C-alpha cells in the first residue's frame, strides 16, 4: 500500500523502484494583459523520475510544445506524466523495469494505473512522506537542461554524484532530501552555504560540490541550521529554547 | 392468471412475491399464491422466521411450464418444483382454490411498478446469469457472490453478471488511456452495447435484475454490479438519448421502490453524487434526481 516511515529502508533494498514527482511537469507565470485580465504563460517543466537506491535520474524535460491547443493542462499534465513513465518503463529492459513506482502526489495514482494496464506486476504505491522533489528546479544545472530546451527530451543524471562510493544509498538518499528541503524552504541561503567556498567546484560530470567527508558534516549541520532558522522565522518561535528532539522532529516532520 | 401451489407450510417464515410479501405461521393452512399476472417474470422469496440469514428465492414466468413449492426439512429450505402432468396440477390448483386456501397476488389496476421494474427483465437472460440449466427457474440468496466478487468460491452458485471494470483492457484502447478513462463512451458503446449486450434493453434487463436481486435478496455483488452499469452509463459523453430518457424512468421506480429504511445500504454515496451532480449526465436524469433529493437528501 502506502509508503511511509514504518517501511522507509524498503527503498534501499534490492527490487527496483522508481519514485516519479510531476510538480514541475506544468508550469507557469501568470501576469496581467494589456485589457488588465489575468492570463498565464507556460515554461519548460520536467518529471522528476528517481531510482533511490543508484541515484540514477530519467528527468523528461516537457516542452511548452506539449500544451500548445490542449485544455485542463493541470489534469493534462498527470495523464502525459504518466504516458512518459509508461514510455520509460517500456523502452527499459525487462531486468531494469521497475517492480514498483511511488508517485509523491495520490492524483498520479489513477493516470499512472492506467497507461501501467500492460504491466500488471509494477505496483504503483502513494507514498506518506512529504519529499522535497519540487526542489528539483533549485539544482542550477537541471534547471539549465529545462530552461534551454527547444523540443522534447531525456536527459540521465546520477543525483548523488560519486557519493555511493563513500555512503549507502540510506545515506546518500537522506542527504539529498536535506538538500533539498534546504533549497525550498530558503534557496538563495542554500546556495549561498553550498557555492560559498570558491576552493570547492561542482566537477563538469556533477550537480553538488566536491566537499570531503568532514565538509558534508559542516554542510549538512548548515542545512539543518537554516530549516531551523526558517521555521523560526515562519511561526515567529525563539529557537535557542529548542532541545535537540525538540530539533530532530521538526526536520523530520518535514 | 397463474398459480404457484404450496405442498403445505410447515416452517414460519415471511413470503414475498414480487414487492408484495406476507407472513405464513408455522402449519398454517397455507397453500399457495394465485391471480399471478401472466406477461412478466416473478419472483417468490424467503425469510424463514426463526433464522432471518435464510432468504433466498426464485425467479419464474408461468408461461414456461406449472409450478410449485415444497419444503424439503432435509435441506431445509422451501423449494421450487416443475409439475409435468399438466391435468394433475390443474386438479390440485382446482382443490386449493374451491377450499380458498391461497393468497391473490395484490395488483392495484392503477399500478404499472411491477412492469416499470420489470419492463426489459426475460427469463431466458436470467437463466444465462444464474447457471442450472435442468430447471426452467433460477435460485438466488443473499450470500451468492457474481463471477467479478470471486476473481478477487464456488463456480455453479455464481451470479454471471457482465464483468464491468474501469482499470482494465478490455475498458481501456491502448493511445486513448486519459480519453478513455475521463469519458467512458467508447466502453459502453463499443465493447458492452455492440460488443456483448447486442443492444440497450438486454443492457437494461442485467441492470433491472442487479437492482431487484439487491432489493429481494440484500445480494451485495447484485448492488455492485446495479451501481456499475449506472456509473458506465453516467460516465459517458456520448449516450443515445432513448437509452438517457429509458434510464431515468428505471432508476426513478427503483429509487421510489426501495424501502426508504435500507437507501443507507443499498445506495452507493459516491455514484450517486458523481451521476447527479458530477458526470456528463448529471443534468439528463431529472425524474431521478427529483425523487432522489425528496427522498434521501442525506445521502447527498
Ligand atoms: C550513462 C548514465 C550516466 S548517469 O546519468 O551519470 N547515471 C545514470 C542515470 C540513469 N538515469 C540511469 F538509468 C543510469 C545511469 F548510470
Ligand atoms: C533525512 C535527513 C537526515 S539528517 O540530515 O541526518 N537529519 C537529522 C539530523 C540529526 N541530527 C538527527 F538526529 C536526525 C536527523 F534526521
Ligand atoms: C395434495 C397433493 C399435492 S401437494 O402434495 O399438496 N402439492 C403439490 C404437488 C404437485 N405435484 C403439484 F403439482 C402441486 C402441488 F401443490
Amino acid at each position: 500500500g502506502a509508503m511511509n516511515s514504518s517501511n522507509y529502508a524498503e527503498l534501499f533494498n534490492n527490487d527496483i523502484k522508481l519514485f516519479v514527482d510531476d510538480t514541475n511537469v506544468y508550469r507557469v507565470t501568470v501576469h496581467k494583459t494589456f485589457e488588465g485580465n489575468v492570463a498565464t504563460k507556460a515554461i519548460n517543466g520536467c518529471i522528476f523520475t528517481l531510482n533511490p537506491k543508484t541515484g540514477h535520474l530519467f528527468l523528461k524535460i516537457i516542452h511548452t510544445s506539449v500544451w500548445a491547443g490542449q485544455k485542463r493542462l493541470s489534469q493534462l499534465a498527470k495523464w502525459k506524466t504518466a504516458e512518459e513513465v509508461s514510455a520509460l518503463v517500456r523502452s527499459l529492459p525487462k531486468e531494469e523495469q521497475p517492480k514498483q513506482i511511488i508517485v509523491t502526489r495520490k492524483a498520479m495514482l489513477d493516470p499512472l494505473e492506467v497507461h501501467m494496464l500492460d504491466f500488471p506486476n509494477i505496483a504503483i504505491r502513494p507514498t506518506e512522506l512529504r519529499l522535497p522533489f519540487s526542489a528539483a528546479m533549485s539544482i542550477d544545472k537541471l534547471s539549465d537542461v529545462v530552461m534551454k530546451a527547444t523540443e522534447p527530451q531525456m536527459v540521465l543524471f546520477n543525483i548523488y554524484d560519486d557519493w555511493l562510493d563513500r555512503i549507502s544509498s540510506y545515506t546518500a538518499f537522506s542527504r539529498l532530501t536535506l538538500l533539498l528541503r534546504a533549497l525550498k524552504t530558503n534557496e538563495e541561503s542554500a546556495k549561498m552555504i553550498l557555492l560559498s567556498d570558491p576552493t570547492i567546484t561542482i566537477k563538469s560530470y556533477h550537480l553538488w560540490p566536491s566537499f570531503t567527508d568532514e565538509q558534508w558534516i559542516t554542510i549538512e549541520s548548515q542545512m539543518r541550521d537554516l530549516i531551523l532558522t526558517e521555521y523560526g522565522r515562519k511561526y515567529n518561535v525563539n529557537i535557542s529554547a529548542l532541545t535537540q528532539t525538540e530539533i530532530k522532529d521538526i526536520i523530520l516532520g518535514q | 392468471m397463474n398459480t404457484v401451489p404450496f405442498t403445505s407450510a410447515p416452517i414460519e417464515v415471511t413470503i414475498g412475491i414480487d414487492q408484495y410479501s406476507f407472513n405464513v405461521k408455522e402449519n398454517q393452512p397455507f397453500h399457495g399464491i394465485k391471480d399471478i399476472p401472466i406477461g412478466h417474470v416473478h419472483v417468490i422469496h424467503f425469510q424463514h422466521a426463526d433464522n432471518s440469514s435464510m432468504r433466498y428465492g426464485y425467479w419464474f414466468d408461468c408461461r414456461m411450464g406449472n409450478f410449485y413449492i415444497q419444503y424439503d426439512p432435509k435441506d431445509g429450505l422451501y423449494k421450487m418444483m416443475e409439475e409435468r402432468d399438466g391435468a394433475k396440477f390443474e386438479n390440485i390448483v382446482h382443490n386449493f382454490k374451491e377450499r380458498q386456501m391461497m393468497v391473490s397476488y395484490p395488483k392495484i389496476d392503477e399500478d404499472d411498478t411491477w412492469y416499470n421494474l420489470t419492463e426489459f427483465v426475460q427469463m431466458d437472460k436470467i437463466r444465462k446469469i444464474v447457471r442450472k440449466d435442468e430447471n426452467q427457474f433460477s435460485y438466488v440468496d443473499s450470500s451468492m457472490t457474481t463471477v467479478q466478487e470471486n476473481e478477487l468460491s464456488d463456480p455453479a452458485h455464481s451470479l454471471n453478471y457482465t464483468v464491468i471494470n474501469f482499470k482494465s483492457r478490455e475498458a481501456i484502447r491502448p493511445g486513448h488511456e486519459m480519453e478513455d478513462f475521463l469519458d467512458k463512451s467508447y466502453y459502453l458503446n463499443t465493447v458492452m452495447l455492440q460488443g456483448i449486450f447486442k443492444n440497450s434493453s438486454n443492457y437494461f434487463g442485467e441492470l433491472q435484475f442487479a437492482f431487484l436481486n439487491a432489493m429481494f435478496f440484500g445480494n451485495y455483488g447484485s448492488s455492485l454490479q446495479w451501481h456499475a452499469m449506472i456509473e458506465l452509463i453516467c460516465s459517458s459523453a456520448t449516450v443515445p438519448k432513448h437509452m438517457l430518457d429509458k434510464l431515468d424512468e428505471i432508476l426513478y421506480y427503483q429509487i421510489k421502490t426501495l424501502p426508504e429504511q435500507y437507501s443507507d445500504i443499498l445506495l452507493n454515496e459516491r455514484v450517486w453524487n458523481i451521476c447527479l451532480y458530477s458526470s456528463f449526465q448529471k443534468n439528463s436524469l431529472h425524474n431521478t434526481e427529483k425523487i432522489m433529493e425528496n427522498k434521501y437528501p442525506e445521502l447527498l
